[PDB]
Formats: C-alpha cells, sequence, structure tokens
C-alpha cells in the first residue's frame, strides 16, 4: 500500500479530488436550479466516502503514532469526522437549517491539501508557529487597548 | 505586611478582570434612563471600590513606581467620584473607571516588557510629529 | 370608549422614537369621535397628566385641539416605572365623578420596551379582566418586546409594532377589531343604524 | 459653537495612537517573522 | 531693519549666495509693497506665513531627515515616472469609455468629479 | 475590471516607490549615532 | 487640497514607514549576535 | 473643431513614426521593434474602430525602449511582482475561502423594498406614501421596489468584489450593517438581527488587510 501513495498518479489523483470539491463547493448562488443541488447534495455524499478511504488506507499504511506528532495532517482527522457526522446529522431527526451553512466551511478547509510541497510556504509558517506566542501577546495588547477605548467611549458618548 | 505574594498576586488580577466584565456589562441609557442591571452594577462597583482600597492599604510599606501611582490614583478618584455622587459634570468622574483594566499589564511580566518595547520604540517618531505639526500650522494659516 | 392613553417619556426614548410617540399619539386621537372619552398621561418614574384636564373628556374637536398641543410638548427625562404608571391610568377609569360612556374601557401604552412586567398592578386593578390593554412598541430598537406583549393579551388586548412613519397610519386603527369582538357575537341586535354628525362630503 | 469641539480630541488621540500601534504589532510581526524565513532559505540553499 | 542689518553687515557681495538669505528677501519684499495698498494682493498676503519654514532648520536631525530624503526622491527620478505613465493612460481609457456619462448632482459623477477633461 | 486592476496597479507601485526611496538612503535610517557618522566630521570641519 | 494630501500623508506616510523600517533591522541586527536565529535553525536542521 | 486641428496634428506624426521605422528596417535584416510596429499598424487601419481608439493608449509604451532608466525601473517592477507571487496567490485563495464563507451565510439576504415597511416581495409592489425629511406633513407618492443591494454575497463574483471592496477599508461598516440586519432567504430586514456576524467581518480584516497587506509590504523591503 506505501507504492501507491508514494507514487506520483496520487498525488495528481488526491488534487483532482479536491479541486472538484472546491468546485462543488464553490457552485451555489441564490435561485440556484434545482437539478444543481441534486447532484451537490450527493458529490458531497460520494466524495465525503471516498476521502475516508483514502484517510484510513493512508492511516493503516505507515503508522498510527507517526501521524499525531505531525500538524500537517493532525486536523485531517477532525475534517474527515466532521464531514462523515454532518451527513448523519442532516438525515437524522435533527434539521438544524443553519447548521448547514457552519459545516460547509470545514468541508472547504480541505483546499489546503494544495498547499504542501511549497518549501517558501511552510518556511514562513515555521517562523510565525515559532513566534505565536510574541504574536499573540502583541494581539492580546491591542485588544486591551481597543477595550479600553470602547470603555471611555461608552462613558462619553453612551 | 505578612509573606502573601502568589496567591495575594493572583486573585487582584482576577478582581481585575470580573471589574472588566462588570464594566462592559453596564448599559449607558440616555437621559438618566436606567434598569435593574445598573441597579445591581452600583452596589457591584461600591465592593469593587472597597476590596480595591482594602488591597491598597494593605501594601503601602510604593508610591515612587509610576504603575503603582497610577494604581492608586484610580482609587482616590474613585473614592472621590463617590464622595461626590453621594453628596448631591460629578457623574463624568467616573471616566477614570475606565484605567483599571490598564493595571492588567502590570501583572504580566511578559507583557509588561512587550508594552515598555512598543512605547520605547515611538521616540524616533517624535521628529516626523513635529513636521507634521509644522505642516498642520502652515497649512491652516494658508487657508 | 373610555379610552386613556399611557405615554412613556422616559429616558430612553429621547430622539427619534419620542417623534414617533407623538406622531402616533396625534394619529390615534383622530379615530375617536364624540361619544368617546380620551385622557392623556405620561409617566417616568412618576406619573401625571400632560395637560390641563386631570380626567376623562369628551374628546370633541376642541378638546383634541387642547391634548395634541400637550403631546407636541413633551420632553423624555428620567427612569421607566410601568408599577406607577398603570396604577395611574387604572385611578382614572374609575373616577365616575364626571360624565363617561360607561363602556369600552381601554389603556393604550406607547412604550419602546422593558423589564417590568407589572404583574401585581394588574390582579389588585382589573381582576376580571374588564379593561383592555393595548401595548405599542415604537421606533427602531432592540429592547426586550417579552413584558409588553403578555401585558396585552393578558388583559384581552393586542400588541402592536411602530418602527417607522409609514407605519403609523395603518396601526392606529386596527385597535377597532378588537373592539368590534363582543359587537359581532350579540348577532342581530348589534344590527342598529345609527346617525352621524354633520360633516362635509 | 460653545466647548463642545473639545471632545474632537478623543477621535484625534485615537486615531493618531491606534493607528501607531498597528503599524508596530502587523508590520512588527511581518518583518521580523520574515527576515527569520529569509534567513533560514539562505542557510537551507546553502546547506542543501 | 533686520534685511537692511543684515545686507549692510554681510556684504551684499555674497548676501544672496545662501539659499535662505535670499528665500527671507523675497518675503519681505512682497510683504513691503501691501503697506499701502490696504485701502492680486491676496497671493502677497501668503508670503509673509513662510517665515515660519525657516525655523524648520533650526533643529539638528529634523533638517537632515528631509534634506537626505528630499535627495533620495531627487535620486530616483525614474520610478515616479512609471506612477505618471499608468495616470496617463488609465486617464485616457477612462475618457475614451466613461467620458458621455451625464453629470448630475446627486450621482458620483457630478461636476466636479467627471472623466470629461484630463485634469 | 477597470478600476479594480487601477487600484491594484497603483498600490502596488506606489509601495515599490516607496520601499525604493526608504532603501535608496538606509544607512542613515540605521545610522548608530553611537559609533560615528557623517556629523561628527562636518563638526569637525565646522570647527576647524 | 493636492498638494496637501501629496506632502502632507504620501511623504508624512514614507516618512513613518521608513522610520519604523529602519528601527526594526536595528533591533534584529543586534538580537542576531545573540543566537535566537541560531536556535530556529537548530529547531529547524534536525526536523529533516 | 479642435478635434479636426488635433487630427490632422496626428497624421504628420504618424508619418513620421512610419519612416522611422522602414528607415531602421533598412539597416537590419527584438519584441519592442514589433511594439513600435503595432502602433503605427493601429493607426494606419483606423484611417470596429472604438477599440482601434482604445488601443491607440500604446504611445507612451514606445517610450521605454529609449530610455534606459525606464527599461531598468520597469524590468526591475516585473522582477520584483515575480519574486512576490507567492504571497499574492496565498492572500487570493484566503480571500477565495472567505467569499465561499460569505455566500453561504448571506446568499440572498441583502434584499430590501423600497419603504420599510414591507419585508417580502408579495408586499413589496404597488405605490406607497413617502414622508420626506420624516415630515409628517410633506407626504409625496413613490413606487415600491424590491431590488437588492449593490454589493452582495449571491453568488462567488459578487461575494469576492464585496470582500474587495470590504479590504480596501472602503464602504465597510455599510456592508457591515447590512449583514447584520440580514433575516432570511428573501425577507427584508431587522434591525440589529444578529450583532454576532460581525465577527465574520472582524475576522477577514484582520487576517486579510491587516496581516496579508502588511506582510506585503514587509516581503517588498525584506
Ligand atoms: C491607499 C492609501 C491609504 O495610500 C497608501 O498609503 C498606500 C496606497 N497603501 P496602504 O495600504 O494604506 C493604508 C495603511 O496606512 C497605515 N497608517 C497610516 C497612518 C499612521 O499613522 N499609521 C499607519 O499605520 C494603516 C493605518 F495602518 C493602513 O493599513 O499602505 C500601507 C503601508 C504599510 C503597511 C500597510 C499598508
Ligand atoms: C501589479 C500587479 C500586482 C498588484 C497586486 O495584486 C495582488 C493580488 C493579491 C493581493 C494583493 C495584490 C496586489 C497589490 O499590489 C496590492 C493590493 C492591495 I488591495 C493592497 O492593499 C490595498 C490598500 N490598503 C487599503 C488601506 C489595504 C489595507 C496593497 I498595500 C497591495
Ligand atoms: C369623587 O372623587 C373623590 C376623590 O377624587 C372621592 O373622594 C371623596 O371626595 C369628596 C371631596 O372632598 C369627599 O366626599 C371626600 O373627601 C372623599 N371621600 C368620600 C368617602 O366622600 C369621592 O368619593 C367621589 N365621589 C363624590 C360623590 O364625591
Ligand atoms: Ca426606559
Amino acid at each position: 500500500c506505501r507504492a501507491a501513495v508514494k507514487s506520483v498518479t496520487f498525488y495528481w489523483l488526491v488534487i483532482v479530488l479536491v479541486f472538484l470539491n472546491t468546485l462543488t463547493i464553490s457552485s451555489e448562488h441564490y435561485n440556484q436550479p434545482d437539478w444543481l443541488t441534486q447532484i451537490q447534495d450527493i458529490a458531497n455524499k460520494v466524495l465525503l466516502a471516498l476521502f475516508t478511504c483514502e484517510m484510513l488506507v493512508k492511516m493503516y499504511s505507515l503508522g498510527l503514532q507517526a501521524y499525531f506528532v505531525s500538524l500537517f495532517n493532525r486536523f485531517d482527522c477532525f475534517v474527515v469526522c466532521g464531514g462523515i457526522t454532518e451527513t448523519i446529522l442532516v438525515e437524522l431527526e435533527i434539521m438544524s437549517p443553519l447548521g448547514i451553512s457552519v459545516f460547509r466551511c470545514v468541508r472547504l478547509l480541505r483546499i489546503f491539501k494544495v498547499t504542501r510541497h511549497w518549501t517558501s510556504l511552510s518556511n514562513l509558517v515555521a517562523s510565525l508557529l515559532n513566534s505565536m506566542k510574541s504574536i499573540a501577546s502583541l494581539l492580546l495588547l491591542l485588544f486591551l487597548f481597543i477595550i479600553i477605548f470602547s470603555l471611555l467611549g461608552m462613558q462619553l458618548f453612551g | 505586611s505578612i509573606v502573601e505574594w502568589k496567591p495575594f498576586d493572583i486573585f487582584i488580577l482576577l478582581a481585575i478582570f470580573a471589574n472588566c466584565v462588570a464594566l462592559a456589562i453596564y448599559i449607558p441609557f440616555p437621559e438618566d434612563d436606567s434598569n435593574s442591571t445598573n441597579h445591581n452594577l452600583e452596589k457591584v462597583e461600591y465592593a469593587f471600590l472597597i476590596i480595591f482600597t482594602v488591597e491598597t492599604f494593605l501594601k503601602i510599606i510604593y508610591v515612587r513606581n509610576g504603575w503603582n501611582l497610577l494604581d492608586f490614583v484610580i482609587v482616590i478618584v474613585g473614592l472621590f467620584s463617590v464622595i461626590l455622587e453621594q453628596l448631591t459634570d460629578v457623574k463624568a468622574l467616573r471616566a477614570f473607571r475606565v484605567l483599571r483594566p490598564l493595571r492588567l499589564v502590570s501583572g504580566v511580566p511578559s507583557l509588561q516588557v512587550v508594552l515598555n518595547s512598543i512605547i520605547k520604540a515611538m521616540v524616533p517618531l517624535l521628529h516626523i510629529a513635529l513636521l507634521v505639526l509644522f505642516v498642520i500650522i502652515i497649512y491652516a494659516i494658508i487657508g | 370608549k373610555d379610552m386613556l392613553i399611557l405615554v412613556d417619556v422616559s429616558g430612553s426614548v429621547s430622539g427619534l422614537t419620542l417623534k414617533l410617540i407623538r406622531t402616533s399619539v396625534s394619529e390615534m386621537l383622530e379615530t375617536l369621535s364624540d361619544d368617546d372619552f380620551v385622557n392623556v398621561a405620561s409617566f417616568n418614574s412618576n406619573a401625571q397628566d400632560v395637560s390641563c384636564f386631570q380626567h376623562l373628556v369628551q374628546a370633541n374637536v376642541r378638546n383634541k385641539k387642547v391634548l395634541k398641543d400637550a403631546v407636541n410638548n413633551i420632553t423624555a427625562k428620567g427612569i421607566t416605572d410601568y408599577k406607577k404608571g398603570f396604577s395611574f391610568a387604572f385611578e382614572q377609569l374609575l373616577n365616575y365623578n364626571v360624565s363617561r360612556a360607561n363602556c369600552n374601557k381601554i389603556i393604550m401604552l406607547f412604550t419602546d420596551g422593558g423589564e417590568e412586567r407589572a404583574q401585581e398592578i394588574f390582579n389588585k386593578y382589573n381582576k376580571d379582566k374588564k379593561v383592555r390593554v393595548f401595548t405599542f412598541s415604537v421606533g427602531q430598537h432592540n429592547y426586550d418586546r417579552g413584558p409588553i406583549q403578555w401585558m396585552a393579551c393578558e388583559n384581552k388586548g393586542y400588541y402592536y409594532e411602530i418602527p417607522s412613519i409609514g407605519a403609523i397610519r395603518i396601526n392606529t386603527q386596527e385597535y377597532l377589531d378588537v373592539l368590534g369582538r363582543p359587537m359581532v357575537l350579540a348577532g342581530d341586535k348589534a344590527k342598529q343604524v345609527q346617525w352621524t354628525n354633520v360633516y362635509l362630503d | 459653537s460653545s466647548s463642545g469641539m473639545i471632545v474632537c480630541i478623543y477621535f484625534i488621540i485615537l486615531f493618531i495612537c491606534g493607528n501607531y500601534i498597528l503599524l508596530n504589532v502587523f508590520l512588527a510581526i511581518a518583518v521580523d517573522n520574515l527576515a527569520d524565513a529569509e534567513s533560514l532559505n539562505t542557510a537551507q540553499k546553502e546547506e542543501a | 531693519v533686520e534685511m537692511v542689518l543684515k545686507v549692510i553687515a554681510f556684504k551684499p557681495k555674497g548676501y544672496f549666495s545662501d539659499a535662505w538669505n535670499t528665500f527671507d528677501s523675497l518675503i519681505v519684499i512682497g510683504s513691503i509693497i501691501d503697506v499701502a495698498l490696504s485701502e492680486s494682493i491676496t497671493f502677497f498676503r501668503l508670503f509673509r506665513v513662510m517665515r515660519l519654514v525657516k525655523l524648520l532648520s533650526r533643529g539638528e536631525g529634523i533638517r537632515t531627515l528631509l534634506w537626505t530624503f528630499i535627495k533620495s526622491f531627487q535620486a530616483l527620478p525614474y520610478v515616479a515616472l512609471l506612477i505618471a505613465m499608468l495616470f496617463f493612460i488609465y486617464a485616457v481609457i477612462g475618457m475614451q469609455m466613461f467620458g458621455k456619462v451625464a453629470m448630475r448632482d446627486n450621482n458620483q459623477i457630478n461636476r466636479n468629479n467627471n472623466f470629461q477633461t484630463f485634469p | 475590471v477597470y478600476f479594480i486592476s487601477f487600484y491594484m496597479l497603483c498600490a502596488f507601485l506606489i509601495i515599490n516607490l516607496f520601499v525604493a526611496v526608504i532603501m535608496d538612503n538606509f544607512d542613515y535610517l540605521t545610522r548608530d549615532w553611537s559609533i560615528l557618522g557623517p556629523h561628527h566630521l562636518d563638526e569637525f570641519k565646522r570647527i576647524w | 487640497f493636492v498638494s496637501l494630501v501629496i506632502f502632507g500623508s504620501f511623504f508624512v506616510l514614507n516618512l513613518v514607514l521608513g522610520v519604523l523600517s529602519g528601527e526594526f533591522s536595528k533591533e534584529r541586527e543586534k538580537a542576531k549576535a545573540r543566537g535566537d536565529f541560531q536556535k530556529l535553525r537548530e529547531k529547524q536542521q534536525l526536523e529533516e | 473643431f479642435r478635434n479636426t486641428i488635433l487630427g490632422y496634428f496626428d497624421y504628420a506624426f504618424t508619418a513620421i513614426f512610419t519612416v522611422e521605422i522602414l528607415l531602421k528596417m533598412t539597416t537590419f535584416g527584438n519584441y519592442f521593434n514589433l511594439l513600435d510596429m503595432l502602433v503605427v499598424g493601429v493607426s494606419l487601419v483606423s484611417f470596429v474602430v472604438k477599440i482601434l481608439r482604445v488601443l491607440r493608449v500604446l504611445r507612451p509604451l514606445r517610450a521605454i525602449n529609449r530610455a534606459k532608466g525606464l527599461k531598468h525601473v520597469v524590468q526591475c517592477v516585473f522582477v520584483a511582482i515575480r519574486t512576490i507571487g507567492n504571497i499574492m496567490i496565498v492572500t487570493t485563495l484566503l480571500q477565495f475561502m472567505f467569499a465561499c464563507i460569505g455566500v453561504q451565510l448571506f446568499k440572498g439576504k441583502f434584499y430590501r423594498c423600497t419603504d420599510e415597511a414591507k419585508s417580502n416581495p408579495e408586499e413589496c409592489r404597488g405605490l406607497f406614501i413617502l414622508y420626506k425629511d420624516g415630515d409628517v406633513d410633506s407626504p409625496v407618492v413613490r413606487e415600491r421596489i424590491w431590488q437588492n443591494s449593490d454589493f452582495n454575497f449571491d453568488n462567488v463574483l459578487s461575494a469576492m468584489m464585496a470582500l474587495f471592496t470590504v479590504s480596501t477599508f472602503e464602504g465597510w461598516p455599510a456592508l457591515l450593517y447590512k449583514a447584520i440586519d440580514s433575516n432570511g432567504e428573501n425577507i427584508g430586514p431587522i434591525y440589529n438581527h444578529r450583532v454576532e456576524i460581525s465577527i465574520f467581518f472582524i475576522i477577514y480584516i484582520i487576517i486579510v488587510a491587516f496581516f496579508m497587506m502588511n506582510i506585503f509590504v514587509g516581503f517588498v523591503i525584506v
């Protein structure tokens, strides 16, 4: 199984699948034709099934403990689980009319699977993750400044 | 006074955060209107004033440091505001309560150093500010 | 009808929503005839009359002009007290020293929102639901409309929304459907011919 | 008219002091995390 | 009085050599002719405002910052030519495309804002 | 497309011009007055 | 107004951005002597 | 009359440029020379016509090959564009993701009627009385039109345009307060229906216009 996942055809096939996922996601519009909604909701189901099959193949081909450490694939399992949960949640006795539009975002985040082999994006991401503590400190100070001025404005022009 | 360092300085920081939340909940109604929430929040602010005065008098040993200077300036101006409110733009004297969230930076040195660095990175911009002042004055006179 | 109008002149109604309240009261007085008795009162931490009348008046052309002038000269300042305002309204509907219609007794509240339900006041004054309460939520705001809606149908009333100027005219005339409910249940006893006052065609 | 115009310093201070912080926070994050990434490429490319 | 004292004391042959000395001479000459004209003229009034500009070069650092950046701007004149060419091309295209839109008063294409002239 | 393209192009060209002007004289922007500089030599010349 | 915008805003925004850029570099070339870049480089060099 | 004189001027100008390309072609037998022939060709072919008139704006581009400084700065600009293409792709992808999220969130909810009294298309028909400037004594009759917003989130293109306008920090408060009032699929707005939806706009602004735009300038500087 490790021969296929490390091949050159598998990567491009996954690229095609994620391109199709993006195409299905970015086709909704106001007053969309009734024949396109069914296409979208069956493509979502079949592509979710195919992606979870690929994920279970990947998990039981190299190692369970060697993938949890890496953050690149750590949220992929969460995305797959959320996708597989959305289908049963919608089809069961839970309608959640706003819940449809909140579960499409986690399926949309799958586009990031194309930005793995860059060597330039990840190089900056490494430094950002290293300095995330300073980033959070600066953001929190900015938030505190905004809060103080909001309270002063409430006191003055409230 | 007696040694109380690790529990005290985090309890007072939690008190600061709670005061921030209480200040955020308050709704500034127009033309002296009010509801029950502000009626409770006035007593909450009272209790915060007493606890702040108690913890300030506990550690007086203190005034020379600027942060402690602001710390007790807030307390004294709040006390004066309470006195004037009871003995009646007196309501505007509570605008100094907005500086209490600023006390939270003194409780976290990791953020205090960041604030100090940002403030110290402002001195080189004074020349540009002065140039802007001359440009504004000259163009105002020309207009 | 022995109409009485309660106007919220607390602090929160200052601004646009006071202009709508004054216009809504003026348009509502235009739905009253010489056989209907009206009076206007306000309340902001204290309930008081807005004019020189102090009790129900015949609501003829001369008296409505006085009430409209008094309504158009009110200001918003103070806190809201529904318990004090409603007690004043119920007390002027129990006078009986003065000439009234001895008929439909209705209280109309021109407020925006609040949290007080004044359950004790309603039980104390109208336990048997002898007085209808029509409640209006005037202005563009996000205050709690829950208590205002509850006061309406707990006292055989109805709830109206006036968020803009264009909604003033259509909402101040829809209270005659509620008042006409006991008339249709009368049957043939309510099919009596009446003649109006002299008016220009 | 009147002394009501003195409140304009609230929005003058908020704009000047608020915009200075933004140029000292989001620009500092970019500058001190791009030269770090740029220098890594030089070390990584030469070591390759 | 300042001007006459300085021109007497500073050997007027080299007095005009400096840029600052010549700058203030034009200010007073334009200002000195308006004293009898108080009872066109507005242009000469703006001259007397410019005396404050000489006070900008009275500090160590604010003067050199300006000197360095105007010298740098003068050292790169071809970079702004790209902006000028972009503005020219887009203005001409705007003329040819939206130059026939009518000007009204309640719209963003008004008498002050349109594509009907190059300026 | 006209307005969007103009906005993007003008913003990019303005950024490019600003950075080119800043980088043309970068020694002054990182002068480190403590060590030395042309100001010391100019003061020497004027006093001399 | 055109001259006021160009001199007052475009020129000054160039002033501030240049000074800020020349200030970040001063602290970048000072902490580099400590070895802060080495800590990131050492951590990243062992990831491969 | 002015254009007739100017058209006469172009006749002489397009002849000198015509006599110098042939003169240069005599002594020769790059891509910049083809551009010069393209500009002269358009003028001769012009003598539809609107497209040629638009293409007549290529005259200033002929001076690039002459001045060395202009060629150098143009080449430097192209190099700067090439070395910064990584960030543009990332921010374009982020804008695309936010546009998809905005489409899912505000699909068709930006509709409103001409008068703020009717809150569905079945009611927004006919005429209505408008009170000018809020005055009750100055009414005027106006039509009822159920019209969409100028910048909306109907499909992906509209969402991308609206998000671009937001990221330019212009007209974004109006879109914010239009999105806060958004009730439902095909019904009118309510004052401050969902204030918590402003988190989407705040997060988008912080991520793109404050981070991915300052990183652009920082990358150029470094
Ligand atoms: C398009 C107009 C604005 O003309 C420009 O300056 C260029 C065409 N693009 P730009 O996007 O303009 C907006 C930024 O100006 C910053 N500003 C202003 C005054 C101040 O005191 N402090 C401060 O930070 C800001 C408020 F933060 C804004 O983000 O320039 C940038 C330059 C560097 C980093 C990001 C953007
Ligand atoms: C000449 C072709 C490059 C122009 C260009 O393409 C882009 C694609 C994605 C993201 C940015 C760009 C870009 C810019 O140069 C560009 C665009 C914008 I929008 C931009 O910010 C807009 C100005 N500013 C408003 C205050 C944003 C905060 C800046 I700075 C630079
Ligand atoms: C009329 O209303 C008054 C109060 O508004 C009622 O109270 C009486 O008022 C008169 C006037 O002084 C007096 O008889 C007494 O002071 C009050 N009490 C009683 C028991 O009379 C009054 O009952 C109402 N009716 C009449 C006929 O006065
Ligand atoms: Ca109230």
